[PDB]
Formats: structure tokens, sequence, C-alpha cells
């Protein structure tokens, strides 16, 4: 697997060389996704590259002129990034209007960063609602009408049916690689098990599938793996920072499954059938479940998440908690109430691309891992 | 007069939600901004948690119930308004200003998104009905046809909610006289808080807006409310001639304010404006709850409710201050950083920088919080005003 890991590690370290050779190859244009949820199969079935955009560890400064110090880390960095000039080979971005600091960051972006496109996009809450649907099918019409205005040339209904099954076959793939990353827990360390998945973001999906496949191959042809420490599950925005994935290790900790939005949210629920091409993708965002950005009154996120551990026999689990995200912070209480009355131990972990210092997460991390242990 | 008549009528709402709990009438728990209309058509019993918090944060209570929903895992960085009514249902009430548990639940995202995960919460650990009002923000001038009708469904859907909860069926000519009177206080909101912008000096201490705000926000669709209203607007007028204003010191300096006051001070932050003259006199808030439609109109309902400047791009929201200050006749402006509120604390240096341009005013600012008195710092406040104060003084001693 050595030369496809390798192969990933270069297009994740050096993103823009990336898509610089993705324009000079083709010929044709990129795409912005900032995070959790944008319609990919539009941008693809142009032909063009969708590029997702997840911060990054950087010090602030231009961004000051912006923001007050309390708005979350990985937006702070998106900012910084966009007013230095670091996502200039891009044509445009889709900034969706899910909170009120995604809200706030698409109209400065308007002012502030003015040769780069914002197109807007916001989800419905009342997602269940037949209304609910129609409504969101006018938002996807508008963001196919920008992009045409873009690119310059029609993209057509055949193309877009087509672009769906691509996305749904990289969805069945990322989970079974799931399942024998599961089985194979010694070999595949949470660094390396962060890498597969998220290279995903810097390539077309039908290029990460057959890598995937080819690496799903050479683990099965060798036996399956009794851990030799400790098994969790990780919950929050994200967690693909050397720093913590290093400190994981060192307590011989394995990441065997997730509830991350950067992670399986992304490739959880698939794409329904139908005749109608941006009907199809609406009626996805009707069937999503378990998000802390998806309207609930019944909250299901906790119930999943023991559902999950029970199956892979799971020792704990981290709460991974961007740095003043209000709605994560919002369902923190109730979730690890769900989580802890079936008998499942919980831990704290702040993540903040912005840091200095981490010798407190080192201390807590290594008590949690000892009392794992004794029990 | 109109003080104390003010200040009865709001009393009476809460006594009169106690006496329709005790019996088996429902009550129900609302955002500041839903559409009020479609529950006073049930003639039901709805109460106001934003109006509940500053009122115990006034009184020196609010930190208690802060400090409890933190204990029970709610991060500091949340709104303190959400905190403050996380400990009230968490220690079954409080002493300063009490009120009863819900039965159901009115939520609309037009002031801010906090309030939907604020009301997943009680939802589900109540178990009660929650009715969903969801207006997506506008980027672009005009409202979507696509929102228009995405609103008017709803409405449908809240009405269909509604009588299972009430047990009542939807009376269109009762809706009629509901839509009458709403229209009527609208304008009379509009109309009396517009006054201070036209005199000088003002009628009235600006300050003073903050208390009448909670007629409006509570009972938008009452008779009684236009009668409370007329009063004010007899008492305002007739100060208009004679010089009178509850507005203590020489009104020197005409200001706009942006923000809503921090409760817990606003005693010092009243003396300390006056000692040096200052006097808000331009304003945004006449425009928050006049919500002006044609009667018997649903398109247009959809689209007043839409278009509250909470909820409208960055372009807009920048005219509403540009107008204020030029017809409030201000000589500048003081903003208020609120760690509470993301929403207006996230565009705040770009819309200052704007409308400090188009009018020419000088502006200064301070640090704090609408109801945790941890934010706030005495000192600071009166070295911000004070350096604002001098050059204003010597902008004058040049014309
Ligand atoms: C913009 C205002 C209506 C917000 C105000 O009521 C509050 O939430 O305190
Ligand atoms: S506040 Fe939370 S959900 Fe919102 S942009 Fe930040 S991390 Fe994402
Ligand atoms: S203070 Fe701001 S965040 Fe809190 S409820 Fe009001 S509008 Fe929302
Ligand atoms: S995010």
């Amino acid at each position: 697997m050595e030369a496809i890991l390798s192969k990933m590690k270069e297009v994740v370290e050096n993103p823009n060389a990336a898509v610089k050779k993705y324009k000079s190859e083709t010929g044709k244009k990129a795409i912005g996704c900032f995070p959790v949820y944008c319609p990919e199969e539009i941008i693809h079935a142009a032909g063009m590259l969708p590029v997702g955009i997840w911060g990054g560890q950087t010090e602030l400064d231009l961004a000051k002129q912006y923001f007050p110090a309390f708005a979350c880390s990985i937006m702070q960095s998106c900012l910084e990034y966009g007013l230095k000039g670091a996502y200039d080979e891009l044509s445009g971005v889709i900034i969706p209007g899910m909170c009120d600091t995604l809200i706030c960051l698409g109209q400065n972006w308007k002012s502030a960063v003015p040769h780069i496109k914002y197109i807007s996009l916001v989800h419905p809450q009342n997602r269940k609602l037949e209304a609910g649907v129609k409504y969101l099918i006018s938002e996807y019409k508008g963001v196919k009408r920008e992009l045409e205005e873009i690119c310059g040339y029609e993209i057509e209904e055949a193309k877009i049916h087509e672009s769906i099954e691509v996305y749904n076959e990289h969805r069945k793939t990322m989970r079974d690689f799931v399942e024998v990353a599961y089985k194979h827990s010694n070999t595949i360390k949470p660094s390396i098990r962060s890498l597969v998945i998220k290279s995903g973001f810097f390539m077309r999906k039908e290029e990460h599938t057959e890598l995937v496949k080819d690496l799903i191959a050479k683990l099965n042809a060798m036996p399956e793996e009794v851990c030799s420490g400790k098994k969790v599950l990780l919950t929050g925005i994200l967690a693909d920072s050397k720093d913590i994935l290093d400190i994981l290790e060192d307590n011989n900790i394995s990441v065997v499954a997730d509830d991350l939005a950067q992670e399986t949210r992304q490739f959880r629920t698939d794409v329904p059938a139908g005749d109608d091409a941006l009907e199809r993708l609406a009626r996805q965002w009707s069937n999503i479940e378990g998000c802390s950005l998806a309207y609930d009154p019944k909250k299901k996120r906790g119930s999943l998440i023991v559902d999950e551990v029970k199956k892979k026999d799971i020792d704990g689990v981290i709460f991974c908690m961007m740095k003043f995200c209000d709605p994560e912070e919002y369902d923190y209480p109730l979730v690890r109430k769900d989580i802890e009355d079936s008998g499942i131990p919980t831990l704290y972990v702040e993540i903040d691309q912005q840091t200095q210092n981490n010798e407190q997460a080192r201390t807590r991390i290594q008590t949690f891992a000892e009392m794992m242990s004794l029990a | 007069e109109a003080r104390v008549v003010i200040n009865d009528l709001l009393a009476e709402q809460y006594a009169n939600a106690f006496k329709a709990k005790e019996e088996g009438r429902p009550v129900g728990w609302s955002t500041s901004v839903f559409p009020q209309e479609l529950a006073e058509v049930f003639d039901l019993n709805v109460l106001y948690p934003e109006n509940q918090a500053a009122g115990v944060a006034a009184k020196k209570g609010s930190l208690e119930l802060c400090e409890i929903a933190e204990s029970k895992g709610y991060s500091i960085d949340l709104c303190a308004y959400a905190r403050t009514n996380f400990g009230l249902l968490e220690n079954g009430g409080c002493e300063a200003l009490d009120m009863p548990a819900p039965d159901f639940l009115l939520c609309c995202n037009n002031i801010c998104n906090q309030v939907i995960k604020w009301y997943e919460n009680i939802s589900r650990e109540l178990d009660i009905p929650l009715i969903m009002i969801d207006t997506t923000f506008n980027n672009e001038d005009e409202v979507t046809q696509s929102r228009i009708d995405y609103i008017k469904a709803q409405f449908e859907e809240a009405i269909k909610q509604l009588e299972i909860i009430s047990g009542k069926k939807f009376d269109p000519k009762k809706f009629e006289e509901v839509m009458k009177i709403s229209a009527e206080n609208g304008r009379l909101w509009k109309y009396s808080m517009s006054l201070p912008a036209d005199s000088s000096p003002s009628p009235m201490n600006g300050f003073d807006l903050f208390t009448y705000m909670a007629v409006i926000v509570c009972a938008r669709g009452k008779k009684e409310t236009t009668e409370a209203f007329k009063l004010l607007i007899e008492e305002l007028e007739d100060n208009m001639k004679t010089g009178k204003s509850s507005f203590r010191g020489e009104e020197k300096y005409r200001i706009m304010m942006e923000g809503i006051p921090c409760w817990p001070y606003i005693g010092y932050k009243m003396k300390t404006l006056a000692k040096f003259g200052v006097n808000m006199t331009g304003s945004v808030y006449p425009h928050a709850w006049a919500l002006q439609y044609e009667v018997n109109d649903l398109d247009g309902m959809a689209v007043a409710y839409s278009t509250m400047f909470n909820n409208v791009n960055l372009d807009r929201m920048t005219k509403y201050r540009v107008d204020s200050l030029v017809e409030g006749k201000c000589d500048g402006a003081f903003y208020h950083m609120n760690r509470s509120c993301k929403l207006m604390s996230l565009i705040q240096y770009e819309m200052q920088r704007r409308a400090a341009e188009e009018t020419g005013l000088p502006y200064a600012g301070f640090d704090g919080d609408q109801a945790d008195p941890r934010a706030f710092t005495n000192a600071q406040f009166e070295t911000r005003i004070q350096g604002l104060v001098e050059v204003m003084e010597e902008r004058k001693k040049l014309n």
C-alpha cells in the first residue's frame, strides 16, 4: 500500500499544486466547497473539480479587521487564507448559510475578496415537508445558473444523473473501507485512517474510488487483527491535525468509527432514485440524520452513536469540540447523557487551529486510556 | 401615567398565564419576532423567554441561573438569554420574576439561528410540540418568490398544529380582526419612538425605548396595547411644547447607540451619559416591529417577517444605520460589542467603517453583554465615552 499512501500524502500536503495540475491537463476550472454540505454532483457534471475547504493551522492577522476574537477557530482560518490570497486559483466558492457564522462570512467576503465569486445557498430547516423539498430545488437551480455563468456552457440533465451514480458508488466504497479498517486495527493507525478519507477532497471521486478499492484488496489479503490497545469513536466537526493524532497513537488508542463532519457524515447517506435530477439531490437532505446542523427536535444523534459502539465493542467516545462552535456546544449535554446512561465512558477535548500549547490534552488523554484499561 | 399603565399591562400578562396553567389551559413560549397573529386567533396564552431574562437581569438575579446551566455542561460561549433560560427550567423557576413551564413552543429564525438549537433542546427534554417558521437569509436585494411560497406553506402547517393543541377551529372572520389590530399597533410603535428625531431637545431619555419595547413584543395583536400607545403619544407631544422630558442633565450631544443595553448595569449607564450631557436621539429599533402589510394579504405578511433588519444583506443593514444618524441630527455613534450576539458582532467592524465614511461623523465603542454581568467593566465604559465627548466638543468649538 506504500505507493498508494504516498500518492494520497502528496495532494493533501500540497493542494494548490494539485489544482493547477487539473487546470493544465483538462482545461477546465475548479470550485471551492465550504464545510459540511454542498451539492458536489452539479459541479462534477460540468467537468469541473469540487475542492473541499476546511481551514488549517495558521496564526491570525488580516482577519482581525473583520472578526472579533470569539468567532469559531475554523472560520477564522478560512478568512485569513482568503485574504492572504491562498484560494486565488479557484473560479468561485459555495458558502452555505448553515449557521450565524457562515452567514456573516459570506457577507464580508463580498467586499473583502471581490475577485472570487460567492455563490449563495441556504438549506431549509423544515426539510421533511413537501414544501421544503420544493424550495431546495429552487435554491439548487440558482446554483446551477451561476455555475453556467462561470464556465460558459450548459450543464445537461443527463450528466447530473451520471455524476449521481458515480457519487453513490464512492459512498458505498468508503463504507467498505470503514469495515476493513475495523478488522485490521493494529496496521491502520489514526494518522493513516484520516489520510485515506481526507484525500477524497482533492481529486475527482472516480479516481479516489479506484485507489481505495486497491487498498481494500491488499488489506483483505492479510489476516484479521486482534486489537492490542483500546478502541474509540470520535464525534464533532473535525480532527485532522498531526498533533492530536500522534498523541492518540502514543497511548496505543485505535480509531475504528466516527461521527465527524469532515469524515463519515459525508458518506453515511446515499442519494435516492428518481427521474428529476435536482429532485433526487433535494430528497437526500430530507434523509440525513444524526448531525448538529440538520434540524431534529428528537435529537437521534445519541442513539445512533450507541448502536454503533455496541456493534464494534468500542471502549469509549471522545468529543472533539471545535473552539467557539455554538451548534456543537448546544448539543453536548443531551448527547453525552444518552451515551453515559448506556454505560459508555466519554472524554472532552478542545480543538483549536491557532493552538500554541497542548500539554492539557496530553495529560487528559493519558488518564482516559489508562481508565479504559482497568475496565 | 403612561409609565405605570404600560408596567401594569405587562404584569397582567404574567398573572393571566399562571391562572391559565392552574386550570387546564395550555401555555406557550415564543421568540421575539414570531408571527404572533397565528396564536392570537385561538386566544392562546403566550410568553417570551427573551423578555423574562432581561427582566431578571435588571434585578441582578441572572448570574445565578447562568451558573446553573454552566454546571450542567452548557458553555459560556452561548447566548446569555439561552443560559439564563436553561437555568430557570432546571431550578424549577425563580423569585425575582417567575413564570410557568410551557406546553408548546413557537420558533422563528429571523432574529438569529441560535434560537433553533435552543428550542430543539427544550422540545426534546420536556416532550412538547415545536412550531417552526423558517425565514432563510436574504442575500439578494428582494425576497425571492421561492421564499414567499415556502413561508406561506409554513403558515399552513402552523395552523394545523395549533388546532390540535387548542382543540378549536380556524376562524377567517377572526383572522381579519386580529390583522387590523396588529396593523395599527405596528404604526403607533414606529411613530412614537421616532419622535426624538425631529425635536431639539428630545421629549424623552433614549433608554426609555427599551422599557416600552416589552409591550410591542408580548401583546402586538391586542386592543389594550392600542389604547396604551395613544396615551404615551399624548404625553410626549405635550413635552415637545413645554420643554419637558425624562432626561436629566442638559442635552448637549445627540448620538445613535448600536445594540441593546447591558441590563445588570443600566442604572450606572443612564447616570453616566447624562453626566456628560449625552442623549440618544437616533435609533433603528422603531423599524423592528412596525411589520407593515395590506390587511388580508398573505404574500405581504410573509415578506414583512422575512425582511426584519436582522435578516437582510450587509448593504441594507448599513443603510439603516446611515439614515438614523442623519435623520436624528446626530453628532456621533457609540457601539456595543455584545459577547452574546454573534450575528450582530461579526459584521460590526465593516458596518462601522462604512457609516463613518458616508456621514463624516465620529465614533467609538465598548465591550459588554445584555444579561451576563461578567462581560462589562465600568472603568472601560467611562474612558471610552469621555474620549468621544472630547472629540464632539472640539468639533462645535469650530462651528
Ligand atoms: C434585534 C432584536 C429584536 C434582538 C433583541 O430582542 C434581543 O434578542 O434582545
Ligand atoms: S460555528 Fe460551528 S458549525 Fe458554524 S461554521 Fe463554525 S464550526 Fe462550523
Ligand atoms: S441576543 Fe442575539 S443571539 Fe441571543 S437570541 Fe437575541 S438575536 Fe439571538
Ligand atoms: S463547519
